[PDB]
């Protein structure tokens, strides 16, 4: 079983974190697919639900550390949305461990690598959705 | 800088950051680049310098050459590459 | 020197990745105005209106809009939905 | 939409892990793509010339580049397209070096599949892109210098000698610094 | 403002409320008291309020050279009466008249001695039992021919109720992914008719057969089998008063129409081939140019009775006011007889 | 005047009034002394099970709208927002109606300055046809033959036309699958404090209406009606206020128990939910009926979400999307479940999600004046 | 910068 994982990362820190992990040559499983947004505040529950309905076995969202958002306060709004999404998902048979959201700074390549590896292990252990 | 692999203290790739500036220099409207040339004479003073430069013969037309490298692949003569600092080889045309 | 360069140029380009409101779809619910940290959104004629100078292009308001009247340029909902669909199909 | 796809080898930095032949071939066959080419160094002058020539000849109105992170070279390819007449915002970037090739070295096949998926996502996004005219704003020809030490004094004098009106704010009653 | 009415979109007798603001229909409201659906409607039931305003043609029209031009009502009722008396006029009606209007049309048909006339419907004249859909859940065995849920969602609701009650429901169609096929206890994708009839042999006496018009050729054989064999047949007709019009008017079983008079107040008539002249009596020409056009009142602007497929009859007072210049089909029929 | 007992100075309005006719007298004063232009209320149809909204632009024959209707689970908020958002209005609202109106006002779909809310205390409503069937089966009478209903004793009480009263335990009827709608059993708000006035019969004498004045707009309404001689009012005991308080607290405790019953311990399983979702015909009756779903264009109908085939939609891209859109603001009015052609218990899941959100953030939909924390602009 | 100053002044 090879899970399908979709990732959303903000342009300024989390996408920068993935770039840092890449430049440092930090290996991690190739299942994740990153989609760029300017801010984590651009992400809403419709995208997560569409990803899960289209065949995704896990959804990751990466944002700036609270207080480090380029756009000042988008990540707060995303955090609220993410808590509500964790509330909603289990009602339709989707474990909330399949939906992970983390704060990754532009220089935190190693944290991004570890997050990717651990999320892949979790989703694979859960099995197909 | 172009010969370095990485740079301290960040261990970032030297060429990855230098090459864009080289391209910018090569395609700037306000810059006239004269490589393989040497300043031979300087006369005059501030605001009024007359400089005579000699462009050495490449034996390759800069306007026509695309740097594809076929001539390098076909050349039979080996010679040291100045960029490799005496541990790398190239051809008479390089 | 570096500070003189742009001042000699005399102009800078603004990126156009800004919110745009569909007045025909917008209901004037106003749940988007407070979400702009720069106050780029106001209400004119009962419809949301974005100030280009104030807007920076975070996309928070667009994500908040339920009906989809608000949409970010270069990061439209249809584009991200197509990317999500292609990532899995 | 006539999409032209350009996959960068980056020498062996993508090519060495990802097959820039199999990835270009898929891009040519994907709907709406009218050219698919690969070049060793696209950000260089020859690569930009190739992109401009392709735009002029085949009439490409959408440009997709499978290359390094957009945060590095998105402005580069944006000014490239314009000099060849296209609007800057019709162009898309696929990250297959920092996100695919440098992080999945031990899985070349998975790396190639991920590159294919990422290019598919990039083309899907590029299909729906539209022109956007960017607005110019004037730059005030004035400078502020905070700190009246040797560095601040030098900066203020250099700016003032270049003709710009400069303000120098100093918290101590007198300038000089340390 | 809020007035009861019937949904005209299909043959289920679902009740709705029309919300009218200043003489125009502006919305729909749940008709919770109605027994057929208890205030539940599909999308068409909630969209029906726009019908009285969409492309309404509100003026008698006679086809001048090439096109159709406005005309007064007398000058159309004349040039219709002469057409009746002189030429070979065949009167075709949809299941959208009121029962009383259908009786009046029958009266006209004999007065003008027309030979070819009737109700446009693929179902034959049968002794359909009067079934209460609320009793569908009682039947132990139900055979469904055609996608009943899509044809009439609020009858598929009763089929679901029957399923929850213990019944087995077999569905038959030429497709294998319809709503009934998905939700049926057992589905069969038959390509030959003896295929359905043979499996129908296993039904107990007094079983239900819900048949839609999606498969026309099977209706005859299935009705014959049900009559021999004692099965309660529930049809899903095409129009909201197909049953009511069938009581007075027979199904047209003719196929040589020329100089036809179509009476479709509900604008539900499918494109009918006209070899000769075309009189159209509807609420909206839309369509093709008719030789004569007689605008009429909408289903909810009339007063009269309508009968659903199950056999439930509903008497209606107008929910809206008919726009100026339009007459009910009853007025047209009475005046034509008077002339 | 947090408190008064009031009744119509008129005698016809008192006679046909449910509890002294204070609401009808207030509406009569409002139309006559011109606070407002129209009154949106209910009027019975051809029986007490048929309730129909009515918009009265004058008070002549206003008495035809008096009396309560427990078999009329109607919603007025969407009506006001869709058709009457421009006129100065006075409306009678049950707590769910006031909750919908508040959720719409904070979204600028209704102007608070334009709408006067004379809310009514509410112990629950019943579906008309279901109520008729329950009265034939358990009361052993013809449904035609009853002219009133009431739920005060914890007993559902029908009043035959002759004069007789029939009461059965609402507890025994609910256990049998009848009585109040499920959403009404879970309802936590009985007294509409989100309205300008709150009128009921809990702290009230026979012949009088107990009125709590929530706002100064309500205070102006009350003093204008009594200064104009339309309602006579006096002070409640402060022995009766405590009885009303205890009644409210015990209904509230019952709603909390029924919430536990329907949302946790008899909540459908995932397999049962799959069976239910397999039915959906994508008719959008639930969204149309939902007062919080007011949008001119709905996201659920977009190509990337709308299910374009004639089969049951994926419950994710329909129900989960609607939940993410408005479930933090769900008021548990039960309209979506009422109108569903496939008989799916939608309100259960929506109310459970809203309960999770309220527990986490403390936002109570239809009660808080401010938007849900989801829409906060602060760094909180 | 230092070389630009004289060229900006022009004399
Ligand atoms: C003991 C000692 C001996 C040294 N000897 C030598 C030497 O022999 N040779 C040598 O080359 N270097 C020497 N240095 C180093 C030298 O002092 C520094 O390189 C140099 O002073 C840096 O100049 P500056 O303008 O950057 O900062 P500073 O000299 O510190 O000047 C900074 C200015 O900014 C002002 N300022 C600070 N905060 C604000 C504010 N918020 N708003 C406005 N103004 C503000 C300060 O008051 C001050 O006027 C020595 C340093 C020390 C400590
Ligand atoms: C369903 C329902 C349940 C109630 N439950 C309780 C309760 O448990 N405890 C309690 O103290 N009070 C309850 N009330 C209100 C109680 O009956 C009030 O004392 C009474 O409504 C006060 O009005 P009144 O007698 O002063 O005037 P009336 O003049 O009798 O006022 C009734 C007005 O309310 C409108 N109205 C009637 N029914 C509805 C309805 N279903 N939806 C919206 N508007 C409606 C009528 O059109 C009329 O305008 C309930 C009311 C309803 C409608
Ligand atoms: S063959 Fe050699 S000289 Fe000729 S274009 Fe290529 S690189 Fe230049
Ligand atoms: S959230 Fe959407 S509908 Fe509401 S005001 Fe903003 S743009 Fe208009
Ligand atoms: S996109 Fe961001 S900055 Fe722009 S108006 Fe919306 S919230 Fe404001
Ligand atoms: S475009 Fe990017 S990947 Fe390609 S050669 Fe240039 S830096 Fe390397
Ligand atoms: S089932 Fe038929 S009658 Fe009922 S609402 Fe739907 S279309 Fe109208
Ligand atoms: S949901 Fe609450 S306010 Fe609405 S009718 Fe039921 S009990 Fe009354
Ligand atoms: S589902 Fe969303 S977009 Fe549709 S009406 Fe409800 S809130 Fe508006
Ligand atoms: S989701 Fe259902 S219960 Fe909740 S507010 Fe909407 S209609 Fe009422
Ligand atoms: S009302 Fe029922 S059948 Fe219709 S869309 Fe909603 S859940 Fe589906
Ligand atoms: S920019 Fe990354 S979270 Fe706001």
């Amino acid at each position: 079983f090879e899970p399908k994982i979709v990732g959303f990362c903000c342009n300024w820190c989390s996408y920068g974190g993935a770039d840092t992990a890449g430049t440092a040559r930090m290996q991690y499983p190739p299942n994740v697919r990153i989609i760029r947004v300017m801010c984590s505040g651009r992400v809403n529950a419709s995208m997560i639900l569409k990803a899960f309905s289209e065949g995704a076995d896990g959804v990751f969202v990466g944002g700036c550390h609270i207080g480090d958002c380029h756009y000042d306060s988008g990540n707060y709004k995303w955090k609220r949305r993410a808590r509500f999404i964790e509330d909603i998902l289990p009602e339709f048979g989707i474990d909330k461990e399949r939906f992970r959201w983390e704060w990754i700074s532009a220089s935190e390549g190693e944290k991004f690598q570890k997050t990717m590896q651990e999320f892949y292990e979790t989703v694979k252990y859960l099995g197909p959705l | 800088m172009g010969q370095l692999d990485k740079t301290f203290p960040t261990l970032d790739c030297s060429m990855c950051i230098l090459a864009p500036k080289m391209v910018d220099v090569g395609k700037h409207d306000n810059i006239e680049l004269i490589t393989y040339a040497e300043v031979k004479e300087v006369d005059g003073y501030i605001g009024n310098f007359k400089v005579k430069i000699e462009k050495k013969p490449r034996y390759i037309d800069e306007e026509l050459c695309t740097g594809c490298g076929s001539c390098v692949e076909v050349c039979p003569i080996e010679m040291p590459n100045y960029f490799d600092e005496g541990i790398g080889m190239t051809k008479a045309v390089y | 020197a570096r500070a003189a360069i742009p001042m000699v140029k005399g102009e800078v380009e603004i990126e156009p990745i800004i919110a745009v409101t569909d007045s025909d779809v917008c209901g004037g619910c106003e749940v988007c105005i407070e979400l702009c940290p720069f106050g780029a959104i106001s209400i004119e004629e009962g419809h949301a209106n974005v100030n280009v100078a104030l807007c920076k292009g975070c996309g928070t308001c667009v994500a908040a809009c339920p009906s989809g009247a608000m949409d970010q340029q270069h990061f439209k909902t249809e584009q991200i939905m197509a990317q999500i669909e292609a990532a899995l199909n | 939409p006539k999409i032209g796809v350009y996959v960068c080898h980056c020498g062996v930095n993508i090519g060495g892990v990802v097959d820039v032949e199999a990835v270009r071939d898929y891009a040519a066959k994907l709907p709406n793509v009218v050219i698919a080419k690969d070049y060793k160094y696209y950000c260089s002058d020859p690569g930009q010339l190739e992109i401009q020539k392709d735009i002029k000849e085949l009439g490409i109105n959408r440009v997709v580049v499978a290359a390094c992170s957009p945060r590095l070279h998105e402005p580069t390819f944006r000014r490239c397209v314009e000099e060849a007449g296209l609007n800057q915002f019709l162009f898309e970037f696929a990250n297959i070096r920092e996100h695919d090739s440098w992080v999945h070295m031990d899985n070349p096949e998975g790396a190639t599949e991920k590159a294919k998926d990422l290019v598919r996502m990039a083309v899907a996004k590029a299909r729906l892109l539209e022109p956007l005219e960017a607005s110019k704003v004037s730059v005030d020809d004035k400078a502020l210098v905070i700190g009246g030490g040797v560095a601040g004094i030098q900066a203020a004098l250099d700016l003032a000698d270049m003709g710009f009106k400069t303000y120098m704010v100093e918290k101590r009653p007198s300038i000089s610094g340390r | 403002m809020v007035k009861h009415t019937l949904c005209p979109s299909c043959s289920a007798g679902c009740g709705v409320n029309i919300v009218e603001m200043g003489g125009a229909p502006v919305g729909t409201y749940p008709y919770r008291r109605h027994p057929v659906n208890e205030g539940k409607t599909c999308r068409a039931g909630r969209d029906c309020y726009e019908i009285p305003l969409m492309d309404r043609v509100t003026s008698p029209g006679v086809k001048k050279s090439g096109k159709l031009s406005g005309v007064n009502w007398d000058e159309a009722l004349d040039k219709l009466t002469e057409l009746l008396s002189s030429e070979d006029i065949s009167i075709l009606t949809t299941g959208t008249l009121t029962n009383e209007e259908a009786l009046k049309l029958r009266e006209i048909i004999e007065n003008f001695n027309v030979k070819k006339s009737g109700l446009i419907t693929v179902f034959p004249e049968f002794d359909y039992p009067e079934i209460d859909i609320r009793n569908i859940r009682d039947y132990d065995n139900i055979a469904v021919i055609g996608d009943a849920i899509t044809c009439a969602p609020l009858i598929g609701r009763r089929i679901f109720h029957a399923m929850a009650a213990g019944a087995e429901v077999r569905s038959y169609d030429r497709r294998d992914e319809t709503r009934m096929a998905v939700n049926s206890g057992f589905h069969i994708t038959f390509s030959d008719e003896r295929e359905v009839l043979n499996d129908l042999q296993q039904l107990p006496g007094g079983s239900l057969i819900i048949i839609t018009p999606e498969i026309p050729e099977i209706i005859g054989p299935v009705l014959e089998f049900s009559s021999e064999n004692e099965f309660d047949v529930l049809p899903i007709f095409e129009d909201f008063n197909t049953r009511g019009v069938m009581q007075h008017l027979p199904p047209v079983n003719e196929g040589e129409f020329d100089s036809v008079w179509l009476i479709d107040p509900g604008a539900a008539a499918e494109p009918v081939d006209v070899s000769g002249k075309f009189v159209l009596q509807s609420i909206r020409t839309e369509g093709l140019t008719p030789d004569i056009f007689l605008p009429v009142a909408a289903w909810c602007e009339k007063s009269g009775s309508y009968t659903s497929t199950a056999g439930y009859t509903m008497k209606l007072e107008p929910a809206l006011q008919a726009p100026e210049g339009v007459l009910s089909d009853m007025e047209i029929f009475e005046r034509i007889l008077r002339a | 005047m947090k408190y008064l007992l009031a009744r119509a100075t008129d005698e016809e309005i008192q006679r046909k009034g449910e509890c002294g006719g204070a609401v009808t007298a207030i509406f009569k004063y409002m139309l006559d002394k011109e606070v407002v232009d129209a009154v949106l209320t209910l009027e019975r149809g051809y029986d007490v099970y048929d309730g129909i909204p009515v918009l009265l632009e004058d008070s002549s024959g206003i008495e035809s709208t008096c009396g309560s209707l427990h078999c009329a689970p109607t919603m007025f908020g969407d009506l006001i927002s869709r058709y009457l958002s421009d006129m100065r209005l006075a409306v009678a609202v049950k707590p769910c109606d006031a909750m919908a109106i508040r959720e719409l006002e904070k979204r600028h779909q209704i102007d608070p300055d334009k709408v006067y809310k004379i809310g009514l205390n509410c112990g629950g409503t019943l579906a008309p046809v279901s109520a008729r069937e329950m009265i034939e089966t358990f009361y052993e009478i013809d449904p035609d033959d009853v002219v009133s209903e009431e739920i005060d004793r914890g007993k559902f009480i029908v009043e035959l036309r002759d004069g007789s009263h029939r009461e059965i335990s609402i507890d025994y009827l609910e256990e049998e699958g009848f009585g109040r709608r499920e959403n009404c059993q879970r309802c936590e708000i009985m007294v509409p404090r989100n309205a300008d006035l709150a009128c009921g019969n809990w702290g009230a004498d026979d012949g009088w209406t107990f009125i709590e004045v929530n706002t100064e707009r309500g205070q102006e309404i009350i003093e204008g009606a009594r200064s104009s001689g339309y309602i006579e009012a006096r002070e409640p005991s402060e022995k009766m206020v405590k009885i009303r308080e205890k009644i409210e607290n015990a209904m509230i405790s019952m709603a909390r128990k029924f919430q536990d019953k329907y949302l946790d311990e008899e909540y459908p399983s995932l397999d049962e939910w799959d069976e239910y979702w397999k039915r959906c015909i994508n008719c959008f009756a639930c969204r149309d009926a939902c007062p919080v779903c007011f949008c001119r264009e709905c996201e659920l109908e977009k190509d990337y979400l709308l299910e374009s085939d004639e089969k049951a939609p994926d419950p994710l891209t329909f129900q989960g999307v609607r939940l993410s859109h408005m479930g933090f603001s769900c008021i548990n009015c039960g309209q979506c479940e009422d109108v569903c052609p496939m008989d799916i218990p939608i309100a259960r899941i929506y109310h459970r999600i809203q309960k999770k959100y309220r527990d986490r953030t403390g936002f109570t939909a239809g009660v808080s004046q401010e938007l849900p924390p989801m829409y906060s602009g602060e760094k909180d």
